[PDB]
């Protein structure tokens, strides 16, 4: 549920962990990896 | 160096003090009031006052006697 | 700073004869440029046996 | 009596709340040291995250408010300025400084002994590195270049990659070389252009040899790659021409509308076809580009780059032998173009870097320049990997300048505190406590450097003072100046043969600051803070 | 009854000062406040505003949540800055705050509460060189991105709107040092 | 904080005195004439007296640096498109005119151009503008093409300063833009402070000028301030060597005697007067002992020894902190001006005399 | 870290841990320490006080100070529990206890910081005092020649070292005589509450007095105390527990009558009874009665009418040293008052004394007590001047208890601090270095004199080193004379217990603050 009142509805991962919001950098860190990978090759973004 | 006029303070909070020339003018000003208020009362054609109590009595009282007047204020 | 002019001026003193210890440092160092502290320091001790 | 509206600390008070101050700022990057040192991670009141090890990036970072933690902020930004390697350990050495100094002055030592001494020892300490601890770097061949890299790059987010960086580096910088008049050679870093993006590991991290732009080309019509490339810088923009502020058109006869409105961007077209008729494939301009002016360019099959950034314009034209042209207009008063003003490069392609592209110069002729794009898993690593890389290009120029280097790992250090400790028997009375406490301080590094790894910081900084003791004692065990600390195994190692390197400049540029920061915190015995 | 004072307040100058700052600053979040506080107490159909709502998901951060001090000293310093005071339909105002501020860097969109700032409590504020330009109350009565946008707009307090680069290319500026090449 | 780069700055300061003054037939020095100019970056040892003027401005011209026999050319018109005083505008009917006017604005700036570089100009300096473009980019492009060294935003307050120290004289109309107006210099180079900052030095000047400049390097801001203040108080102590040529010893000797005679003095006296000026020696007894005390020396006995010792006769006996005791001080080498003494006991007392003349204070 | 939605510990707790929360424990000792430095030496300064309800308290006693500071730094509060130990034990040495141990974690926080084990530093902590407890024992001067005159020149002299940094140090010599003449009256156990102080305002110290017997307040006299005679020349003292006046026989008495007869029977009979009492304890020849519990008015005029004097309501200290001091024995009935019960002096008089009237028991030949009366210009000139003679009287005790005596002025500490460097140069090294830091922390003391007395703390430790060194025990600082001296020969002496436990608690301290790694506190409860 994003904060603009739409409705994501997926298995992604890069779009599960984009549409979270966090206060730990660790966790900020770890979003930027899936989005890097998602990015990069498309694939294996739950895997990474 | 005055006790009240000092870089340190030296009183409590609310404490004053006047020196010589401010103890003076007040010492003069209170017997000085004093002697307006009773005079105009002095000699046969004097005049009575009236003294309002503020008590919760509300005492009215009317008179020539400046003891009587000087009894029943407050004073300062 | 070490300056006593520039120390003077820097801090404000709020006291009429401070203020004027302060202006007779600046004029000390428009005459002289250096001596700054030693003239305040005479007329406070000289202010300082004016008191006895 | 004083009727100051502000509060007054003087005395012992003021000077224990500064060496309060500055050990307080030391305490904070004293955990960033040395190869067994770990970053830190800063967050910002909105969110951003920064990882990092440099000590100038911390303390400017790092929100301060006493005035004495100021100068140690500045006094690492100006190391960092002038160096650009040593950050970290400067600070510390001005806080063991202060904290050394202030335990003097506590003993009723006055603070001017105690400045005279820390000005007899840092010069002393100068003399005695520049005289016996220095090593040429002409015997030494390219291994010098590679191993100063490394040392460098220890303790940083690409240091165990160094093997490969270092190359890098070298390489990168040797790129940019060029001599100067009276004959020396300069190595003009920052003229390294460094581009990160995420992706790949760290290993394909990509040095370009010849210039990368962060930029694209401007339609999609014209190619994205052109062989034999004939590139015209610009600093002009290419739009429809506007008349001046102080030139204005009124039409009184309605037939010429028509034809201003024509020459209005006529003008362009012209321009345009005098700059595509010389030959030039290749246009990068920092003013922009209209579409009307990019159909010429992508009908004429050739490149235009608009908003390019200036300085990458400057650089890309010195490299490839083109000439900035703010305008076209020669010493006859005509609008002109003459091919001598175009560059060269064998290649100009524009390459697709993880969902994203970027113009590639490639191999400009009449000079060889160098870009390095950084691959790494997210932003934050790819900045570190840029600033310790910006570190690891700085030390590479100042070993080439300056053709000496030291010992790392705290062999200085041991050395300048035993030669100061033995020296300190002569200078005065007091002084000789004053020189004694500043070898004292110096030896915080290899304490540090200790205490990181979780070592015998006691017993291992006795061994290397033994040894350095006994090679200043002994005539003939000159060999053992290159003592330090080998942290992976903790034990004293040759550090001259293990190739623990870094330019002496960083030495001597980080004890004169820290010795002239201490000395303008030291001066101090009275603090008046005025009320807002 | 004329005492023309000799150093009595001159005695009492440095206590006068430590109230007079204190109520300086009291005085000038009072001027911020007030200032405002009760002061003012087919193309029909928007054929386009859906693509402009469809472009806006294309970009994440959030706005700035500010106490009085923050306020105030946020604004006195350093652009267009948009405040928005919120009690807990400010998700929606709020999600279009979200949504404006990635698509206009220039701009400088944060929220903050009224409690640390009782009619107005019960029933937004634009900034600009330090002084209210927008003249915008209860934005419920007169909602999607596209509305405030175009709410903005109709005033023209929006600036006039970039590409995306592969992350970054800037490190510093200072002296160039640039590539040179001599004899 | 400066006592310890003395070597350095002690001989600095005395040429930059006697740099800028004639040695006979001077009563004052202009300290105006002595520029300090303040770089961040390196320490105090880099203090530097350079012989011409030192700008801040950056060379506008990039890529041309260190012209030598340079012929340096301080201009205060507009190198710009035609603008007259009062307010114009240019018509357009017709697209000939649209091109003729760019055309005669290239003109224009060609001609302009021209005629500086006709007089063997190669530094021009140009005043700062706020009215109307001091440089135009074409201008630029043009000075660059011709090769001469553009520098602008010349400060008005400083061209005194710069025709006093290069003799350039300013030129306002390029009418009278010739070579006898042209300031020879031996070298003018635009140098890199090693990464702190970049300077303009114009070092070497036919026929120089009366002015130095005084370059202040530092590790940290607030050092390179107490340094310019401590250059200045050098300064100021040898333009007080200048007028009133006249030179007694310090270290607190000049007080102390000063406490003994006047003691004398009062002896002699009678009345109240007697006390008031013993008084006044007892509190001129002041300053030796502060020099006594932050020394660590035991102030009350030290002022005794001082006392003793000018009684005997010993007039530059004085307090030596080098070797914690009294001895003479003119083998310590310890003087001052006696306008410093002399205009701080006169100020004193004038503002005590003041002061004493005030018995009440009223608030507006 | 994580929020983790059930926390371990209350919300609130605040822990600290590692090598930081170490250094700040030692520079929250040095703090304490800095509080009371400057009281050190006869050099020395007071301090004063005040408390939320506005009284002040001047004192120079370092644990008086540091009691009085609200200290709450879990390792600070160990810094005032030490000093108040030396306090209790020994009485004189508050100030070097707390210097000491912050001058030990002084020392030993440059090793702290670099990771040293606090084991390693406690075990040479632990080495090194034992060794110098040994020391002091070792080279501690005492007599064996059972001299009276020689024991008593003793007693004088340490009372005098311990005087000579408080106010009343101009007067040193004429109280430490009055001391050491009242500490000689106690027969075996030497008990402080045997030895009564009396603070009377007004006039000069040289007029404070030691009563060879008892004196105390003149108690709330009746009507018809002033016709009593106030001077007796051989009187026999009383000393009673009883109550003399009209009451009820018992709180649960209740008397029933039918007759007019038995009650003026039983009027009688109460006035009777009192009479009876009264007579009793005339007919057992007293002329001076004191009681514990009230003396009516009735029995005031009758003793009055007999030439008697009585006083009611004395304090039960006063009666027990009047006890002491006389040789009677406090009665609680009257029926049995024996001359084994009455006390006895040559001198009893109801004086004057700066406008109180005092009570005086002198010419006792079998007293075993004393009373120092006390004269000053305020209360605090009085409080601390009672405060110093507490500290004179306990080394006075400790010191009849053992002749073994030390010179002070830094000397035994200079002399300890050249055995420990002596002793730490033939080690291996990783405990020299610490054994060296606790030998160079041993000169704190004279480096505190010469910094009070405003000298140069540098020369003057020089120069005691090199004594020391190259010969001689007993040298320490002079401060009067700018430099340093033989202090044994000056009669500076100190009982070796004082030295001994100031080491011991010293040691003892930095061992428990060393041996620390982690402070935890809880949030506080009940805070209303
Ligand atoms: N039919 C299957 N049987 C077994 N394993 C499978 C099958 N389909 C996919 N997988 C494995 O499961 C994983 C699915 O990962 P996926 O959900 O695609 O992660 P991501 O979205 O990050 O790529 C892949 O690694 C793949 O090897
Ligand atoms: N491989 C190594 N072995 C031992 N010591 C090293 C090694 N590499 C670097 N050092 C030392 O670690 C110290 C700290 O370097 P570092 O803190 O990373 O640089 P900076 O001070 O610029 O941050 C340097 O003084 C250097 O001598
Ligand atoms: N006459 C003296 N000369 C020098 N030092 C003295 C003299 N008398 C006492 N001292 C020193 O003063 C110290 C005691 O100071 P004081 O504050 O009185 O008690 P404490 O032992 O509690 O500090 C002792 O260490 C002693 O050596
Ligand atoms: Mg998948
Ligand atoms: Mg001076
Ligand atoms: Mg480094
Ligand atoms: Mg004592």
């Amino acid at each position: 549920l994003d904060p603009m009142g739409g409705i994501v509805m997926t298995n992604d991962g890069n779009a599960i962990l984009r549409e979270i919001q966090v206060q730990h950098p660790a966790a900020k860190s770890m979003i930027e990896i899936s989005r890097t990978q998602d990015e990069e090759v498309g694939d294996g973004t739950t895997s990474v | 160096a005055s006790l009240s006029l000092a870089p340190v303070n030296i009183f409590k909070a609310g404490a004053d003090e006047e020196r010589a020339e401010t103890a003076r003018l007040t010492s003069f000003i209170g017997a000085i009031a004093i002697g307006d208020l009773v005079k105009s009362t002095l000699g046969p054609k004097g005049m009575d006052k009236i003294l309002l109590s503020s008590g919760r009595d509300a005492s009215l009282m009317v008179t020539n006697d400046g003891a009587t007047i000087l009894k029943n204020i407050g004073v300062d | 700073t070490n300056d006593g002019a520039t120390i003077l001026k820097q801090m404000q003193v709020l006291h009429p004869a401070a203020r004027m210890l302060v202006e007779l440092s600046k004029a000390q160092d428009i005459e002289a440029g250096d001596g700054t502290t030693s003239v305040v320091i005479i007329a406070g001790s000289l202010l300082d046996s004016c008191t006895k | 009596p004083l009727s100051v509206f502000g509060d007054r600390s003087t005395g012992e008070t003021i000077r224990s709340q500064n060496v309060m101050a500055a050990a307080s700022i030391a305490n904070i990057v004293k955990s960033s040291l040395g190869p067994v040192g770990l970053d830190k991670m800063l967050v910002d009141d909105i969110g951003d995250v920064t990882i990092t090890n440099d000590g100038a990036t911390i303390l400017k970072l790092l929100e301060v408010e006493h005035p004495a933690a100021k100068v140690l902020c500045e006094l690492a930004d100006l190391q960092d300025k002038e160096v650009g390697d040593g950050t970290t350990s400067v600070v510390i050495i001005a806080a063991e400084l202060l904290k050394n100094a202030d335990e003097l002055v506590k003993q009723k030592i006055h603070p001017t002994s105690v400045i005279s001494g820390y000005r007899l020892a840092c010069k002393e300490a100068v003399r005695y590195i520049n005289e016996n601890l220095i090593v040429n770097t002409d015997e030494l061949g390219r291994d010098c270049l590679i191993n100063a890299a490394k040392t460098s790059m220890s303790s940083k987010i690409i240091g165990i990659n160094g093997d490969f960086f270092a190359n890098m580096v070298v390489d990168a910088v040797l790129a940019i070389k060029y001599t100067d008049i009276r004959g020396q050679p300069r190595y003009p870093v920052n003229s390294v252009n460094i581009l990160k993006a995420h992706g790949r590991s760290q290993m394909e991290s990509m040095l370009i040899s010849g210039y990368a732009l962060n930029c694209v080309v401007g339609s999609q019509g014209m190619p994205k790659r052109i062989v034999n490339a004939k590139i015209a810088c610009l600093d002009f923009s290419l739009q429809k021409t506007k008349m001046k502020l102080g030139v204005q058109v009124v039409i009184t006869d309605p037939e010429k509308l028509d034809q201003i409105r024509q020459r209005e961007s006529d003008i362009t077209k012209e321009r345009i076809q005098k700059i595509l008729a010389t030959g030039a494939n290749v246009i990068l301009t920092t003013g922009g580009i209209d579409d009307m002016c990019l159909k010429y360019f992508v009908e004429a099959g050739a490149m235009a780059v608009r908003r390019v950034l200036k300085r990458d314009l400057k650089r890309i034209a010195k490299a490839s032998g083109a000439t900035i042209l703010s305008t076209l207009a020669n010493l006859e008063g005509e609008e002109t173009f003459e091919a001598a003003m175009l560059g060269q490069a064998e290649e100009v392609v524009q390459e697709r870097i993880c969902d994203d592209e970027l113009i590639l110069i490639k191999n400009t002729k009449a000079r060889t320049s160098a870009s390095i794009i950084l691959r790494g898993a997210n932003d934050f690593m790819c900045d570190e990997m840029e600033r310790s890389l910006h570190d690891a290009l700085c030390v590479v120029k100042r070993v080439l300048e300056s053709k000496s280097v030291v010992p790392g790992g705290g062999a200085v250090e041991a050395a300048l505190s035993i030669y100061l400790e033995n020296y300190a028997t002569s200078m005065g009375s007091r002084e000789q406590l004053a020189i004694a406490e500043f070898a004292r301080s110096l030896l915080v590094i290899p304490n540090t450097l200790a205490v990181n790894a979780a070592q015998d910081s006691t017993d291992l900084v006795a061994k290397l003072r033994a040894f350095h003791n006994e090679a200043q004692v002994n005539p003939e065990r000159k060999n053992l100046k290159w003592i330090g600390l080998d942290l992976s195994n903790g034990k004293p190692r040759d550090n001259k043969q293990a190739g623990v390197f870094e330019p002496t400049i960083v030495k001597v540029k980080s004890l004169k600051f820290a010795t002239e920061a201490a000395i303008t915190i030291l001066r101090i015995d009275d603090l008046i803070k005025l009320h807002p | 009854e004329g005492i023309s004072v000799n150093t009595g307040p001159k005695g009492v100058i440095n206590d006068w000062r430590r109230f007079k700052q204190l109520e300086t600053e009291q005085r000038e979040e009072q001027c911020r406040e007030m200032e405002r506080l009760i002061k003012k107490l087919f193309l029909q159909q928007y054929r386009k505003q859906r693509m402009e709502e469809m472009r806006q998901q294309l970009h994440f951060k959030q706005v700035f949540e500010i106490s009085g001090e923050g306020f105030l000293d946020m604004i006195d310093k350093e652009i267009v800055i948009m405040v928005h005071i919120y009690e807990d339909g400010t998700e929606a105002m709020n999600g279009c705050m979200i949504c404006l501020a990635a698509e206009y860097p220039a701009v400088k969109f944060c929220k903050v509460k009224s409690s640390v700032i009782s009619q107005f409590t019960r029933n937004l504020l634009i900034y600009k060189g330090g002084e209210l330009i927008g003249n915008f109350v209860r934005v419920t009565d007169q909602f999607f991105a596209v509305d405030l946008e175009a709410f903005l707009q109709e005033f023209g307090l929006l600036p006039e709107k970039l590409v995306l680069t592969s992350v970054r290319n800037s490190a510093t500026c200072h002296s160039e040092d640039s590539d040179l090449e001599i004899d | 904080v400066v006592s310890q780069y003395s070597s350095l700055l002690s001989p600095m300061s005395v040429n930059a005195v006697m740099k800028v003054i004639d040695p006979a037939t001077a009563t004052s020095v202009d300290l105006r004439d002595i520029k300090i100019v303040k770089k961040l970056g390196g320490t105090i040892d880099d203090c530097e007296l350079v012989e011409g003027l030192v700008l801040t401005q950056k060379v506008s011209n990039s890529g041309i640096t260190r012209v030598e026999k340079a012929k340096i050319g301080l201009i205060q018109f507009c190198l710009s498109a035609p603008k007259t005083d009062m307010d114009n505008q240019i018509v357009v009917s017709d697209y000939a005119q649209m091109d003729r006017v760019l055309r005669e604005e290239r003109a224009y700036i060609l001609n302009l151009v021209k005629q500086i570089k006709k007089t063997g100009c190669n530094v021009l300096l140009i005043q700062k503008s706020i009215l109307r473009d001091a440089l135009s980019d074409l201008a630029l492009h043009f000075l660059n093409k011709m090769k001469i060294m553009v520098i602008k935003d010349i400060e008005r307050e400083d061209i005194e300063f710069i025709c006093k120290t290069i003799g350039t004289k300013p030129v306002a109309h390029i009418d009278q833009f010739t070579a006898d107006m042209l300031g020879s210099a031996e070298l003018a180079e635009e140098v890199n402070l090693n990464g702190s900052g970049k300077l303009l030095k114009i070092t070497g000047c036919a026929s120089p000028g009366k002015t130095v400049t005084i370059v202040v390097r530092g590790s940290n801001k607030l050092v390179i301030e107490e340094a310019e203040r401590s250059i200045h108080d050098a300064l100021c102590v040898i333009r007080c060597l200048v007028k009133k040529r006249a030179l007694i010893a310090g270290g607190g000797a000049p007080e102390i005697e000063l406490a003994l005679r006047l003691t004398e003095y009062s002896r002699t006296l009678s009345g109240m007067e007697s006390y008031c000026v013993r008084a006044f020696a007892d509190a001129m007894e002041v300053i030796p002992s502060t020099l006594a005390e932050n020394a660590g020396l035991n102030p009350i006995s030290t002022v005794t020894e001082l006392r003793n010792r000018h009684a005997q006769g010993e007039k530059t006996a004085g307090i030596n902190v080098r070797k914690g005791g009294i001895s003479n001080i003119l083998e310590e080498l310890v003087v001052q001006p006696l306008l410093v003494s002399v205009s701080a006991l006169t100020l004193a007392t004038e503002t005590v005399r003041s002061i004493l003349k005030i018995d009440d204070v009223v608030n507006t | 870290m994580m929020p983790t939605p059930v926390i371990l510990l209350k919300e609130g707790t605040d822990s600290s841990q590692g090598i930081p929360q170490l250094v700040s424990n030692i520079s929250a000792c040095q703090v304490i320490a800095e509080a009371v430095r400057t009281t050190l030496g006869p050099r020395g300064m007071d301090k004063l006080i005040v408390d939320g309800r506005g009284k002040a308290t001047i004192s120079n006693d370092g644990a008086t100070i540091l009691k009085l500071l609200d200290v709450v730094h879990p390792a600070a509060k160990t810094l005032v529990d030490i000093a108040k130990s030396q306090d209790a034990e020994v009485g004189d040495g508050t100030t070097s206890v707390t210097l000491l141990a912050a001058e030990f974690l002084k020392q030993v926080k440059p090793y702290v910081e670099e990771g040293l084990h606090p084991q390693i530093i406690i075990r040479a902590f632990r080495t090194a005092t034992q060794l110098a407890v040994n020391k002091i024992k070792e080279i501690a001067v005492t007599v064996k020649k059972a001299d009276k005159v020689e024991q008593r020149k003793l007693l004088e002299k340490c009372a005098m070292t311990a005087l000579s940094s408080k106010l009343i140090s101009q007067q040193k010599a004429f109280f430490a005589k009055m001391v050491v003449d009242a500490v000689m009256m106690l027969d075996d156990l030497l008990q402080l509450k045997m030895i009564g102080i009396k603070k009377v305002q007004g006039g000069a110290l040289e007029d404070s007095q030691l009563v060879a017997g008892v004196a105390f307040k003149k108690t709330f006299s009746y009507a018809g105390f002033e016709m009593q005679p106030k001077k007796y020349h051989n009187p026999k003292i009383a000393l009673l527990n009883v109550e003399l006046e009209l009451k009820a026989e018992k709180d649960n008495a209740e008397i029933r009558v039918h007759t007019v007869e038995d009650y003026q029977a039983i009027v009688d009979a109460e006035w009777n009874i009192l009479y009876d009492k009264l007579e009793k304890i005339h007919h057992s020849g007293a002329k001076v009665v004191l009681s514990k519990l009230p003396i009516g008015d009735v029995a005031t005029q009758y003793f009055a009418d007999r030439d008697m004097f009585c006083a009611g309501r004395v304090p039960e200290e006063d009666l027990k040293r009047t006890m002491m001091a006389c040789g009677g024995s406090i009665q609680t009935s009257v029926n049995a008052l024996s001359a084994d019960v009455l006390g006895r002096c040559q001198v009893f008089e109801e004086t004057q004394i700066g406008g109180e009237r005092y009570n005086f028991f002198t010419g006792c030949p079998k007293a075993k007590t004393c009373t120092f009366i006390l004269r000053g210009g305020a209360e605090q000139f009085m409080e601390e001047t009672e405060r110093s003679l507490h500290d004179a009287i306990m080394i006075v005790r400790r010191a009849i208890k053992n002749d073994s005596v030390v010179a002070g002025g830094g000397a035994i500490e200079m002399e300890l601090s050249k055995y420990l460097r002596d002793y730490s140069r033939t080690i291996p090294g990783k405990q020299q270095l610490l054994i060296g830091a606790y030998a160079k922390a041993l000169e704190i003391i004279p480096r505190q004199l010469c910094d009070n007395a405003g000298f140069d703390a540098t020369n003057i430790l020089n120069k005691l080193r090199a004594r020391h060194a190259q010969g001689g025990t007993w040298y320490g600082v002079d401060i009067n004379n700018e430099d340093i001296a033989d202090n044994f020969e000056a009669f500076v002496w100190e009982p070796a217990m004082v030295r001994i436990n100031a080491l011991t608690a010293a040691s003892e301290a930095a061992c428990l603050i060393v041996s620390v790694d982690e402070t935890i506190k809880n949030p506080r409860s009940t805070v209303d």
